[PDB]
């Protein structure tokens, strides 16, 4: 790789200490498109939910800095003081008057509360069916006091194009109250751009690790292309994982009505098909390998070593790239995120199952390792996610991406889930981790693993030879090691501060191990034991 | 013509930037102020000023007052300038925002000494029907020719003979 | 949907008296999803303890009519849910039809046994 420049940025409003009524959004929209700093709206933009041939805006509540709406139940907010100090920049920035600064710090909280108490705690944020509310500036102008004047912050626009105010709860709103915003907003901006400031305040927060990661969510495909077309023979691992996943997804389908309980004939046929018409994607996009065309995707990104300006620019891109996508036409091969994050994803908005080359790798996978593994790794995660498209979230979006409540069966489903609910709710890790909240991803914990086993069973039976106990240890079984590996993925020494600050892992292993009695047996151990319960053996939801 | 008199500056050679707006006089007053400011060092400091910003800073798009605009002192979406127009070339009025975002004989005499100025008129439909040449039955004046006065349609320019066209001007600084 | 069924059945049993035998089967869904809005913005309970919070005062937000008359220089009416008592404002000549639709069915549902 100090303050003055961005000071002009700050002085693009006026500051804390000592005005005609500003369109707080215009400030926002600017700040978003210029820093990717969501306030008063997280607004991701893509495929419509229920008329998809197109794209759209999902203007919505923020996602709060303080993780979880914890603006209700204990008074465990010292961000009060992670605030005063981290805002003491000024009398070191350009000034020399604390009482203000304090009260205003308390305030930039007290608003924050006055937000969280109006978003939707995740529990309610299941049935997208009620998120969806198509509006166009006509209708908001009729609804409220500025949207139009905002949207210029984001290339002839499609203002008219169906926009959605996911949460038509906007609490509707003066001197001592207006500028509290601009405080909060600026609190925030500087609060996570202290880096460029003088080496002092950065304090309040590996080199290559942190760096490349910043990239790894900013110019996504770059590092991707580097990785893939750099270090391995695409064809090889891709052609393997193709059939591998295909195995999983298949037997997972086999976990169908025939297998399942809470379902029904046509509900089956449909959800089955939802699978049937569902997509893959591995490693690279369909593009990425006349070899420039990727350098077309990431084209625009100016290069000049001729860092402050740098980062700010790069964010400018990441999102600007996200939105030049707006006005073209909707695909169904969306590569959400940079193909180096070690996790699949499945965006039920559209329908997709992309898996990253960056996972076509260690413990999650390898080429010449026992298959127990290559089902517990890549295999697991494959299924671990794929489940979603039958959760109480998947039901919503059809095969092709729309709203028809794919499946009655529901009552059965929810009731059965309540098993899962209590299950997590009565087995504490630290000294808990209340279950009712994390239901969804919890269910996939089961579903994916259930499948990936049932597959590995099937595969290995097709040969009947791989067993071949492991050199480092005869002791173990060609089967057990499967569970061992899966429950080795989540080997994660979560240090305890981090534990108290998905679900907490140790739970995920223990619990979702319970419910597959197949395990309890195949691990030789007597039943009646605190790994396996009696007759209500298993919340058989798959 | 002032363009031939001073070629250094390139402010005169401009048009409007407001599809559906009623601050034509205000936009013309800002353009005339930049032309009068160019006489200082003969265009050495030929730079633009918040025109649309100061305009809002009548009822914006419902009447005008050139005189008031001149007393207030004391391009289409251009990144160069700190403040720019708010009308993507059936509209709303804008609020204040001071945040740089990144006697015909005596008239001609004063127009030749100071420079171009605003020129209030009735602004009839007949003017719109005109294309080029000595047209007849708000805008700012540029110079004189042969006898008629210049204004800035006909690629920006729109000269007229010399409805209160030469009636409504004063000064200040 | 039980709430639904019962709502339509109230106004039905009403429909005994004539002093349109289907449209009720819409008015129903209207008032239901109205419940849903009210709730889905109202405040659940546990969070009803920051008396610190629910105190912000307002005296003499937009869409209001005296409405105090309909109850009978007043003090500062205090409004315990900036959230809520806003959310009405975003929820407002056609309006009268489905909004009054609700207050009836509610008021009715009050004393069925009578």
């Amino acid at each position: 790789y100090v303050n003055e420049l961005l000071q002009y940025i700050s002085e693009r409003f006026g500051g804390i200490p000592f005005k005609g009524g500003c369109e707080l959004y215009r400030e926002m929209g600017r700040i978003e498109q210029q820093r990717a700093l969501p306030t008063f709206m997280y607004t991701w933009v893509n495929v419509d939910h229920k008329n998809v041939s197109r794209n759209s805006y999902y203007i919505s509540q923020p996602t709060l800095p303080m993780p979880r709406e914890f603006y209700v139940l204990p008074q465990f907010a010292p961000e009060l003081d992670a605030r005063t100090k981290a805002i003491e920049n000024v009398m070191k920035a350009f000034a020399s008057y604390d009482k203000m600064i304090k009260t205003a710090a308390r305030e930039v909280t007290q608003i924050e509360q006055k937000i969280a108490m109006a978003s939707w705690p995740d529990d309610e944020l299941r049935n997208h069916e009620q998120q969806y509310n198509p509006y166009e500036l006509f209708a908001p102008s009729e609804g409220k006091i500025r949207f139009g004047k905002y949207i210029a912050g984001l290339v002839s626009p499609v203002f008219i194009g169906d926009v959605i105010v996911t949460n038509p709860a906007y609490m509707g709103f003066i001197q001592m109250n207006q500028y509290p915003f601009v405080n909060y907003i600026i609190v925030h901006m500087l609060f996570e751009d202290a880096e460029h400031l003088g080496d002092k305040y950065l304090r309040i927060a590996d080199a290559r690790m942190k760096c490349v990661d910043t990239i790894t969510t900013y110019m996504p495909y770059g590092t991707g292309y580097v990785y893939v077309n750099s270090r391995e023979d695409r064809d090889q691992v891709v052609e393997d994982v193709k059939q591998q996943t295909e195995l999983i997804m298949k037997t997972f389908l086999k976990k169908m009505l025939s297998t399942l309980s809470w379902m029904q004939g046509e509900s089956y046929r449909r959800a089955e098909k939802k699978i049937n018409e569902m997509h893959r994607n591995y490693g690279w996009p369909k593009k990425l390998f006349d070899d420039y065309y990727s350098i077309l995707e990431a084209y625009n990104n100016k290069t000049d070593k001729s860092y402050t300006i740098l980062n700010i620019l790069r964010r400018g891109y990441e999102n600007r790239e996200s939105f030049r996508r707006k006005n073209e036409t909707a695909d169904r091969t969306n590569f959400l995120e940079s193909p180096a994050s070690v996790n699949a994803w499945y965006a039920p908005e559209l329908n997709s199952l992309t898996l990253p080359f960056g996972i076509l790798t260690s413990p999650h996978y390898d080429l010449q390792f026992p298959k127990a593994f290559n089902f517990a790794g890549s295999g697991t995660v494959g299924g671990h996610e794929l489940v979603h498209g039958f959760d109480d979230e998947g039901v919503q979006f059809d095969y092709d991406g729309s709203l028809a409540d794919c499946s009655k069966g529901k009552n059965g489903f929810k009731d059965m889930a309540q098993c899962v609910v209590t299950q997590y709710n009565a087995q504490c890790c630290p000294a808990c981790a209340n279950g009712a909240h994390t239901q969804g991803e919890n269910i996939a914990d089961l579903g994916g693993l259930q499948a990936s086993y049932n597959a590995y069973k099937e595969y290995i039976k097709m040969k009947g030879a791989e067993e071949m106990r492991l050199p480092g240890l005869e002791k173990f079984t060609p089967n057990q090691i499967f569970w061992i590996s899966y429950g080795y993925s989540w080997c994660a020494k979560e240090t305890q501060s981090s534990l108290v600050k998905h679900s907490p892992n140790s739970c995920r292993v223990n619990q979702v191990l319970q419910d597959i009695p197949s395990f309890a047996k195949d691990f030789q151990c007597a039943l009646g034991q605190k790994m396996y319960p009696p007759a209500e053996q298993r919340c058989k939801v798959w | 013509d002032p363009r031939l008199i001073w070629p250094n500056c390139s402010s005169l050679f401009t048009i409007p930037d407001q599809a559906n707006c009623g601050s034509c006089w205000a936009v013309s007053t800002a353009a005339a102020i930049s032309d009068r400011l160019c006489i200082a060092s003969k265009g050495e400091n030929q730079v633009f000023i918040s025109s649309a910003d100061i305009l809002s800073c009548g009822f914006g798009c419902d009447g005008g007052i050139t005189f008031r605009a001149w007393e207030y002192f004391a391009h289409f979406e251009a990144p160069n300038c700190c403040r720019p127009y708010y009308f993507h070339p059936f509209a709303q009025t804008p609020f204040c925002r001071r945040k740089c975002r990144i006697s015909v004989p005596a008239i001609q005499r004063e127009i030749m000494t100071k420079g171009s100025v605003v020129g209030s008129y009735d602004v009839f439909t007949d003017f719109s029907h005109y294309k080029s040449g000595i047209y007849r039955h708000a805008v700012r004046i540029i110079g004189w020719g042969k006898d008629y006065w210049l204004i800035a349609g006909e690629n920006g320019y729109f000269r007229m003979i010399r409805c209160g066209i030469e009636q409504d001007i004063t000064a200040g600084d | 949907d039980a709430r639904t069924k019962a709502i339509e059945n109230v106004m039905k049993a009403f429909a005994s008296d004539i002093l349109y035998d289907k449209m009720i089967k819409t008015a129903a869904r209207e008032v239901t999803q109205i419940e849903q809005k009210i709730a889905m913005a109202s405040w659940p309970d546990d969070e009803l303890r920051n008396h610190e919070q629910q105190y912000n005062p307002y005296e003499l937000n937009i869409r209001f009519g005296k409405y105090i008359a309909g109850l009978m220089f007043i003090g500062d009416v205090i409004v315990t849910n900036p959230a809520y008592m806003g959310f009405l404002n975003t929820l407002f000549q056609m309006n009268q039809y489905p909004f009054v639709n609700y207050i009836i069915v509610h008021m009715l549902f009050e004393d069925a046994e009578h």
